[PDB]
């Protein structure tokens, strides 16, 4: 029975194997999909993608003129010429900076103008949200609140703002402790909204060329106004500018033209509006002062590192998993490692977990968790990442 | 594909035969439906004339295009070669699924209308990143640490050989390993020991490679080698010598060590993306750790830290018995005097001994080794 | 290689039984001693499981073919002395001595006689000698003598003995893996006689080991999820006794009774509610288990427990029967209006403010019919204990503006508000009781009904107030005054009101839409196994609708009132005695197709499935069968509910691979509402299969279908990131799928998920995966949903409130005799492990944990750490009482 | 950078940072509790003991000022060598200049002003905590490496220091006995200890009115510790 | 000095990594003492071979070697033109 277990299932699962395969005959694609459903439509309609729409090129509007249209086209370099397209819309579509699909004889209307952006843009929104809640983030709650009020009531019922006629704060900075802090929470935040998150980390916006970048950001608050509201993220703002200290030759200006713009795009002149931005670096020191102007910068949230209730609360959140012999004495563990950083204590509750399962053991012990502390924190003291960070230096 | 999982009883049960008998017969109605589908509505053959239809509608050449938006219904904007884009419409068979934007589509040559996806023909660094075949001996080649073997397979090998231990525990393995100490210790070959090991994908490039001639062209560069770690398989990535990255300048580079900084921000950002980042391992290597940024050690961006020491003498023997076994060695040769021979040897050292003892051999044409052979090789090899 | 000189074996065990004449014959001592040798020698050494080239069993067997063709296959004159020491050799290697067929001669080494007792020898074997021996045996040598004539001379008795000592064997070599084996070996040997097994096998675990009635109990359990027709039937019913004879815990009394009483008989576990009010052990666990009685799967049970007024607790186990007592509404005022649920969220529709700016022009919509979506903004939200002081207003002012099916709309939406509050929400219901308009009246009648659905109140008030309405002169008051009392007395399925709304079906006045509608209400309260409910319909359709089949108002209904109550109930002969009496035309043959699988509600039977199938698939039938292959269909989504999650990938398979990809008007218009019913969890295989067929519309069929397509596609579970998609449709749905006869479609779609982000229940898959109701009510809500006006003017009778069968969704509670304990649960993953080995976990996912209410969810499995010692059930039904005690946690 | 460490750099706003660095070094040592009392003040600190292999008795952190004051010690102990050596000293050639002994305030103002003085380039890591009886009666105060030094009637210093002082706030009146005090000390102790206690565990010592400095009633604080 | 870091590259490319076998590299310069360490642990380079300056035998021959070309005279001796030039290199 148990050396003659392997008579019943072939048997049948090879003739599986066979028949499975001969109903699998619509296959091998390089390019396609099961045409059951991929060419599913493959009936006439196909023949309509050719007699009633023909190709429509996209097209490039240069200057409108008086009375009857005769407006201007640019192709992409082809060529510069004034031709009134159709008459199936009416003359109030027309906008210069604007894109329509027309012919090479006919020049057709087709349909009206929509902008051109950069893909990599298109692609940089993220429309994915981390499983991160405002749950499991513990040790900044008057962070975390500071955060609430900023990007929630704006998004959520505006009527108490309108009704004390307060315009809501724009530009927020969060920061914190290096490492620990910002990313996780801002993570949380993405989580939580409605409205589209776009994504910006400041080491890709330099460029081989020069001033790539303010075409970037053009772009990107363009597509940003396109929304009624859009949540913005910042990543690193120190790499993408420090302060303009320029001597003899030219240091860092490429970076430099990139940062004045953006805060020429965040202040004057008819702003933005509704759009809520937010900026985390790891060196608050090095920024600019100009961006660090208020109405770019208004609200200030700074993590610290948690004292010892954070640390007691955090050290819940990431240990609600692992097995113990029901009692702990986490308390003392979090008083056993005093300049501590959140990273660290989760690390510490992972070595914990590696210790227990080294032999044979499924539940860790206090001893074990005093094995994961001392040899985490002080053991691997010599780095740490934190005394010459703490002066963010 | 993705018929059914299904593997727990694997004996001669009705809990195996039920299964495979009620599947076999769902695999009859499916063979008698599609045996219906063809023989009183066969209109043609409606098997592959429909293809042959839809052939026809494909234009003999590709008037390839680069997409750059999405529109959902049946057409949107494609570039041309030549750079003059066009507003074409979409095939209904166009498989709208594996469209993103910069990828090859096959148009038509009259309307260029979208009939199809490209798929891309392979990549130019995912071949030269790529290690192909296993390198040499396994974990029996090491000898005298035996201490990170275990504890990297514990972090590297033990995640994917057994699955299971983490989920009783509840707990996440960890994810980033610094391998450090004095040179010539076994770094880069422990990173051999364990390519020859293990199953997955496994991507490598040093540090020294990572300056570039332009500004920005490094970020992005970790940005796609990235991006082929995480689109091919669970993966483990090394990195070795990432020190020269922070030591050595060079001229070559447009930016100084600007750029320099600009890439070590985009590869934190890299380490610790916020984005959801997988079943991707990470392991480094770096003989002059303190300069490195310690920001990049962090827990959460690496969690372990290992330090290689110099060998032992009862290492060292371990090493002589390990490298010297396959050469033919005459009795007047003696590993213990050449185990003190120097008080401060690597691992390198002696193999670098024992081939230019080789060699020396060759040079009369000898077979086995004598004892001057190594009093000669002592000063040739490490006394300059 | 190293073969020869050590090969002794191949030698004097070669030489002496080749030398069979010579060593029987004129060496008396050498053909005893020397065979003696080499069973003792073999039977120590080759004969325990350790390789495949043994030393005996496979090495001296390639000569030994010739020592064993005549060793003792043929001596003619056997005695006693000989059958023990010359069976003694040959007896082992026999399977690898002999080639495949070796089954029919397979008694003529071993099976002949046996030194005394097979065990005798067969003590130091793992699976050979005896194990393999007796599988062999009881597969075709017992299966081919029990199939005609199981006694003849010996292949019985011996037979008999040689299954009771295997019996014990599966458990004496290892009571750990292969005990799991002893059920494969019963049901191998008389799978049709399973009892005749199961009896013989049942005392011997009984008396085996008390902590291993488990093991083969949940083998048992997995092998009764199907089989062959009688194969479960018989395999239940023995299965039933084994969690009381052995083992005391007789809790999963109630789903194992369950399980027993619809597939065998009528009342069987009416038989194991007596024994039930036998089993009066500690008052905990009993009074869990009548948690069960009434408000999870099924009810009617309110005349076992007064025997003289005597049963203990007789007044408490009444009020967890009824579901009057609050165990999920006293929940309901306490767990979520506490921590995360208002009365009033209102955001689905108002976050609908988005999408203005996106196109150009906003404020776009202006239509009439999207205020009935409207109802359900104040509707579909205030499920789960909210109130609406005056925020129905929008609904009151609407009540008097327009829209007659409107006004009855906003009247029945209201009784979805106070869904299970029946006494405090009469008095919100009163108000609207005294209306100028029919519309509302019947509204506030239907709400009535809806309050009282799934709970058994002592006063009646739904009968109370409903009763004076059922014969009213007119429609709204008329049609609409049963619909209510039907779900208000669906589950307590009492005649006696059933009687009461008897007559209307012999009102024989012009009731084209009410009669339709009254079957739905008699089968709500009682089809299948009906005696007036199905004589009734059947003299009714040949009375009226026999000389005029038009319209699918007249035979969708009609056909729901014979037997989807008791679907349940495989026998068939309820298909019988309901279609074989109307077999006339084709249009009335044309309910055949429903009485068929209304009694195939979930089993096996696959060749079942393939003659709704093979007979009528497409046939190119040409505009006059066409719509008896939809249902056929439409009788399809059944039986693969809970096929073990088995025959749902085939199904999703072959769905995908036949209408959608090669079709007809079949595959065009209701193939998608298959997966309306087939999963209520949503899982991202469908999720994204079902868009491709609806965010792409196709509208050459009347689009409604794929609106409707769209719009069952909320089946799946609340929460979930696929509000993205049905917000992504809203922008399509601005334009294109018109607000004239869309627009209160798709926001039904969104606000399906966000009820009460929870309390959802009708999936059929309720305890770990077993049945109970949630047919009655969700199989109407489908059927009258085709595309056209029916879903407009007739469907808004019963498309706002035909559902509302649902029965909680959370379960982890605590439950105590205090009723306020908050013992740590931990949620985990559902169960993935069957059978691997003794400690293996029930779940994966073992991260988060909490300690109070929260999210029990489809796929989830939560049992709870600290061992608080709460031995009440251990097998979930979110009443746990938690006995607390310390057993040394 | 490291100019911003030269000597003497405040902060962006408010007072020196790398004395505020000092205030959070003092949470790296073991803890204390003083508890002053009409009956008397006592002192108890934890020896942290590593191994079994060198003798608590060398393990030492309560130290004598004089016949009537004693105190503790935390952070860094070799700092507090030099503390304790000059109040001893201070405390001698005051008698011996006044012929009589002092308050406990003069010491601790003594000690005060040594802490601001730079030994230099870094203040103290060393937080003080100074009992004792003077003309006036019981007296404690507590001392911090910032050198602000005030009274309290109970207190705890070191690690852990804010829940056994929130234990204080809960359990601490005015009108203790000293057999009360000492009791309640040691139950927070327990509380506040990661291991069991035991009889070299930790150290006690007390002044009384009438008695001299207590000799750590050493052998003796078995029986309060076996009775509770 | 970028000769050297490609030396970097390269050298750890082809040490076991690779798969295709037959493939060395070849490094001439000058100065061995200013190149990085990196390249001088003993295992990283298997040889190392320094050129002298030519002496009258080998200046003699490169002469021989290039003066092969040349529509010469009967009777040179170029051992004194190669002693008159205190080899410059070849
Ligand atoms: N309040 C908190 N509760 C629990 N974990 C926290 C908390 N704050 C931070 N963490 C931990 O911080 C780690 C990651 O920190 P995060 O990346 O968000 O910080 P950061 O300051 O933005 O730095 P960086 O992005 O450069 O790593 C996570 O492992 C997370 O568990
Ligand atoms: N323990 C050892 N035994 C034998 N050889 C060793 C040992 N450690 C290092 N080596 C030698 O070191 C050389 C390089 O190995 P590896 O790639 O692992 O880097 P490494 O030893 O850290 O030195 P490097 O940084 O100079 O490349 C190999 O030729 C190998 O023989």
């Amino acid at each position: 029975y148990s050396r003659q277990i392997k008579q019943v299932e072939d048997d049948i699962q090879q003739l599986l194997k066979k028949i499975n395969e001969l109903t699998g005959i619509k296959e091998s694609d390089t390019g396609l999909a099961p045409p059951a459903l991929w060419d599913l439509a493959a009936d006439k309609q196909t023949l309509q993608s050719e007699q009633p729409l023909q190709v429509a090129r996209c097209t490039k509007i240069i200057n409108a003129d008086s009375e009857d249209p005769k407006y201007i086209i640019n192709v992409k370099q082809f060529a510069k010429f004034v031709v009134d397209l159709s008459d199936q819309v009416a003359p109030t579509d027309i906008e210069e900076g604007m894109r329509v699909g027309v012919d090479r004889n006919k020049y057709q209307i087709h349909i009206p103008l929509p902008p051109k952006i950069d893909p990599t843009v298109t692609m940089m929104q993220v429309e994915e949200k981390p499983d991160v809640t405002y749950s499991d983030v513990g040790g900044c709650k008057e962070q975390i609140e500071k955060l609430r009020e900023v990007v929630e009531t704006p998004l959520l019922h505006p009527e108490r703002f309108v009704n004390l006629g307060i315009e809501p704060p724009k530009g927020v900075l969060l920061f914190g402790p290096p490492g620990t802090g910002k990313t996780l929470c801002a993570r949380a935040v993405a989580n939580r909204t409605d409205a589209c998150f776009i994504r910006v980390i400041g080491s890709e916006l330099v460029q081989k060329y020069v001033g790539e970048g303010a075409r970037m950001v053009r772009e990107l608050f363009e597509m940003a106004r396109t929304k009624k509201a859009c949540l913005i993220f910042f990543d690193e703002i120190d790499a993408i500018g420090g302060a303009r200290f320029d001597d003899g030759a030219g240091g860092d200006n490429e970076v430099q033209r990139t940062m004045l713009e953006l805060i020429n795009q965040l202040d004057g002149f008819d702003p933005r509006g509704n759009i809520k931005v937010l900026m985390a670096t790891n060196r608050p020191d090095t920024l600019d002062p100009a961006l660090m102007r208020p109405g770019r910068l208004d609200r200030k949230i700074e993590f610290s590192l948690p004292d010892l209730e954070g640390r007691t609360h955090i050290f819940k959140i990431h240990a609600r998993s692992m097995s113990v012999e029901r009692d702990i004495r986490f308390e003392l563990l979090a008083r056993l490692c005093p300049n501590s950083t959140g990273a660290e204590i989760r690390s510490v509750c992972t070595e914990a977990g590696m210790f227990a399962i080294r032999a044979r053991r499924k539940i860790a012990t206090e001893k074990d968790f005093l094995e994961a502390v001392n040899k985490v924190i002080k053991s691997y003291a010599k780095f740490s990442a934190t005394p010459r960070y703490m002066t963010y230096n | 594909a993705s018929k059914l999982p299904l593997v727990t009883p694997h004996t001669q049960c009705r809990l195996k035969l039920l299964k495979l008998e009620r599947i076999k017969d769902y695999l009859l109605m499916e063979e008698e439906f599609i045996r219906n589908q063809e023989q009183m509505k066969p209109l043609e053959e409606k098997q592959e004339e429909e293809r042959s239809k839809v052939d026809d509608l494909r234009g003999t050449p590709m008037s390839v295009g680069t997409l750059e938006e999405i529109i959902d219904d049946n057409h949107a904007i494609v570039s041309t070669s030549v750079g003059s884009e066009h507003y074409v419409s979409i095939l209904s068979f166009v498989d709208k699924d594996l469209l993103e934007p910069g990828c090859s589509v096959l148009l038509n040559h009259k309307v260029h209308a979208v009939i199809g996806v490209l798929m891309d023909d392979t990549d130019p660094l995912v071949t030269v990143m790529k290690v192909e075949k296993a390198p040499q001996e396994t974990y029996a080649d090491i000898g005298g640490l035996d201490n990170q073997i275990q504890e990297i397979k514990e972090s590297v090998e033990l995640p994917l050989t057994h699955p299971e231990y983490y989920e009783e525990m509840g707990i996440k393995p960890p994810k980033g390993v610094i391998l450090y100490g004095p040179p010539g210790t076994g770094k880069t070959l422990l990173a051999k020991a364990v390519a020859n090991q293990t199953s997955a994908t496994f991507l490598r490039v040093v540090g020294s490679e990572l300056i570039q001639k332009y500004l920005g062209d490094g970020p992005k560069l970790v940005r796609e080698l990235f991006r082929v770690a995480e689109e091919h398989a669970p993966s483990i990535v090394f990195i070795d010598e990432i020190d020269a990255i922070g030591t050595k300048r060079y001229d070559s580079n447009s930016g100084g060590e600007r750029e320099i900084q600009r890439t070590m921000l985009e590869l934190l950002n890299q380490l610790d993306g916020f984005d959801s980042r997988g079943d991707v391992k990470v392991i480094m290597a770096t003989n002059r750790i303190e300069t490195l940024d310690p920001a990049l050690i962090r827990p959460g961006r690496i969690d372990r830290k290992i330090e290689f020491p110099l060998p032992d003498e009862k290492t060292k023997k371990r090493i002589f018995q390990i490298h010297t076994s396959r050469m033919t060695l005459a009795d007047d040769v003696t590993l213990d005097d050449l185990i003190m021979a120097k008080d401060d040897l690597s691992g390198a050292d002696i193999k670098a001994i024992c081939t230019e003892a080789g060699l020396m051999a060759l040079r009369e044409r000898r077979m086995k080794v004598t004892n001057e052979d190594f009093k000669k090789s002592k000063e040739n090899v490490l006394y300059k | 290689m190293e073969e020869g000189g050590r090969d002794k074996a191949p030698v004097q065990p070669q030489q002496s039984p080749a030398a069979a004449p010579g060593g029987t014959d004129e060496k008396p001592s050498g053909k005893e001693r020397r065979d003696a040798g080499d069973k003792d020698k073999e039977q120590e050494l080759s004969e325990e499981d350790k390789q495949l080239q043994d030393e005996l069993e496979m090495l001296v067997e390639r000569l030994g073919e010739k020592d064993t063709s005549l060793y003792r296959p043929a001596l003619e004159e056997l005695r006693r002395q000989i059958r023990s020491s010359t069976t003694s050799m040959t007896s082992v290697p026999k399977p690898l001595k002999f080639l495949r067929p070796h089954y029919g001669k397979l008694k003529e080494i071993y099976e002949n006689m046996a030194p005394g007792e097979n065990k005798r020898f067969a003590a130091d074997i793992i699976s050979v000698l005896a194990m393999t021996m007796s599988g062999e045996r009881e597969c075709l040598k017992y299966r081919l003598v029990g199939s005609q004539e199981e006694l003849a001379s010996w292949g019985h008795e011996y037979v008999r003995h040689l299954a009771g000592e295997v019996a014990k064997e599966w458990q004496e070599l290892d009571d750990a893996e292969k005990v799991q084996r002893e059920p494969l070996l019963t049901l191998v040997k008389e799978i049709v006689p399973y009892n005749m097994a199961h009896n013989a096998e049942h005392e011997a675990c009984d008396l085996l080991m008390e902590i291993e009635q488990v093991d083969m109990l949940e083998k048992d359990i997995d092998e009764n999820a199907y089989a062959k027709v009688c194969l479960y039937l018989t395999s239940c019913v023995n299965y039933v006794p084994e969690p009381e004879n052995s083992a005391l815990l007789r809790c999963a009394l109630g789903v194992f009774r369950k399980f027993s009483r619809f597939p065998e008989a009528l009342r069987l576990a009416l038989m194991l509610n007596d024994m039930e009010l036998v089993e009066d052990i500690f008052t905990s666990c009993k009074d869990v288990v009548v948690q069960k009685q009434m408000a999870f799967m099924l009810g009617r049970h309110g005349v076992f427990l007064e025997l003289s007024e005597d049963v203990e607790e007789y007044e408490d186990l009444t009020e967890i029967m009824s579901n009057v007592q609050l165990n999920s509404n006293f929940l309901a005022l306490a767990r979520e209006l506490d921590i995360m649920e208002p009365k009033v969220p209102d955001d689905i529709y108002k976050t609908h403010l988005e999408n203005n700016r996106f196109g150009g022009s906003g404020s776009q919509v202006d239509s009439a019919r999207m205020n009935l979506a409207s109802s359900f903004v104040n509707g579909f939200v205030n499920a789960a204990f909210g109130q609406d002081k005056l925020l129905t207003d929008d609904g009151n002012k609407w009540l008097y503006k327009n829209k007659d099916h409107g006004m009855l709309s906003a009247a029945a939406s209201l009784g979805m508000i106070l869904l299970w509050d029946v006494d405090g929400g009469l008095t919100q219901i009163d108000k609207y009781l005294y209306s100028s308009e029919d519309y509302i009246k019947s509204g506030a009648l239907l709400a009535c009904g809806i309050v009282n659905s799934g709970v058994r109140n002592e006063c009646d008030p739904a009968l109370a107030l409903l009763s004076d309405y059922v014969l009213h002169n007119s429609n709204t008051m008329r049609l609409g005054s049963i619909f209510g009392l039907g779900l208000a007395y669906a589950g307590s399925n009492r005649e006696d009101v059933l009687t009461l709304l008897l007559p209307v079906m012999g009102d024989s006045k012009s009731s084209m839409e009410v009669a339709g509608v009254t079957a739905l209400a008699c089968g709500m309260i009682a089809v299948g196994s009906c005696n007036g409910d199905v004589t009734s319909t059947i003299l009714q359709t040949i009375m009226e609708k026999s000389e005029t089949e038009l319209k699918d108002t007249y035979a969708r209904w009609l056909p729901l009132g014979l037997g989807l109550n008791h679907l349940g109930k495989g026998e068939a002969i309820e298909a019988i005695l309901a279609a074989l009496e109307v077999v006339s035309e084709p249009f009335r043959s044309f309910a055949n197709t429903l009485v068929d699988v209304c009694a195939y509600a979930g089993s096996g039977n696959v060749l079942k499935v393939q003659q709704l199938l093979h007979i009528c698939s497409e046939h190119f039938d040409s505009k006059e069968k066409e719509e008896d292959k939809d249902k056929k269909e439409k009788k399809d989504k059944d039986k693969k509910e809970a096929p073990a999650d088995m025959g749902a990938h085939q199904g999703v398979a072959v769905l995908g691979i036949a209408l959608i990809a090669m079709g007809e008007e079949i595959g065009a218009e209701m193939a998608l509402r298959t997966f309306g019913h087939l999963l209520r969890y949503g899982e991202p295989t469908l999720r994204r299969a079902v868009p491709l067929a609806l965010a792409l519309i196709s509208v050459s069929n009347p689009r409604l279908n794929i609106l409707d397509t769209l719009s069952k596609f909320s089946h799946d579970a609340d929460p979930e990131v696929s509000y993205n998609s049905i917000f992504a449709m809203g922008m399509v749905g601005s334009g294109t799928n018109n607000a004239r006869l869309a627009a209160m479609l798709r926001q039904l779609a969104q606000y399906h998920a966000k009820d009460p982000n929870n309390l959802f229940m009708v999936r059929l898959a309720q305890g770990l995966t077993h049945l109970g109701k949630g047919t009655l009510t969700l199989c109407p809500y489908h059927s009258d949903r085709q595309l056209m006006s029916q879903v407009a003017v007739a469907g808004l009778l019963t498309v706002l409130v035909s559902f509302l069968d649902v029965r909680n969704i959370i379960l982890g509670k605590s439950h105590y005799v205090l009723y306020g304990l908050v013992a740590a649960m931990q949620p985990r993953m559902l169960v993935t492990f069957d059978e691997e080995l003794r400690p293996l976990p029930v779940s994966v996912r073992v991260g988060q944990a909490v300690d109070v209410v929260g999210q029990a969810g489809k796929p989830k499995t939560i049992t709870g750490f600290q061992t608080h010692t709460t031995p009440v059930l251990l097998a979930h039904g979110e009443r746990a009482e938690l006995a607390t005690e310390e057993f040394l946690p | 950078s490291e100019y911003d460490r030269g000597v003497n750099t405040f902060s962006p706003e408010g007072r020196l940072f790398q004395v505020e660095y000092a205030i959070e070094a003092i949470k790296l040592g073991s803890t204390a509790i003083g508890i002053q009392t009409s009956e008397g003040v006592c002192l108890a600190v934890e020896k942290r003991i590593t191994s079994p292999l060198m003798e608590p008795s060398s393990i030492e952190k309560i130290v004598e000022i004089d016949a009537h004051i004693g105190c503790a010690m935390s952070g860094l102990i070799a700092d507090a060598k030099t503390l304790i050596d000059k109040a001893r000293v201070e405390t001698q050639n005051h008698w011996f200049t006044y012929n009589e002994t002092m308050t406990v305030e003069s010491v601790t103002q003594a000690v005060s002003n040594l802490a601001l003085q730079f030994a230099m380039s870094r203040p103290f890591g060393v937080a003080l905590l100074f009992g004792g009886v003077d003309e006036k009666g019981p007296q404690l105060f507590h001392m911090d490496p910032s050198g602000t030094f005030v009274q309290c009637d109970a207190r705890a210093i070191g690690s852990a220091s804010e829940g056994a002082q929130s234990s204080l706030q809960e359990v601490y009146h005015k009108s203790m006995t000293l057999k009360e005090a000492i009791k309640s000390s040691l139950i927070i102790l327990k509380q506040v200890m990661e291991e069991k206690l035991n009889a070299t565990n930790i150290e006690l010592a007390t002044v009384q009115p009438g008695q001299n400095f207590h000799m750590f009633t050493k052998e003796e604080l078995e029986e309060v510790i076996k009775d509770i | 000095s970028e000769v050297q870091r490609t030396m970097l590259e390269l050298l750890n490319q082809l040490d076991g990594f690779e798969a295709t076998k037959n493939i060395k590299v070849i490094m001439a310069t000058n100065r061995i003492d200013i190149l990085d360490s990196a390249l001088l642990r003993p295992g990283r380079i298997d040889r190392k071979i320094e050129f002298p300056p030519p002496n009258e035998e080998a200046r003699l021959d490169i002469l021989k070697i290039h003066s092969r070309k040349m529509n010469l005279t009967r009777g040179i001796n170029l051992r004194k033109i190669a002693e008159l030039m205190p080899g410059a290199s070849g």
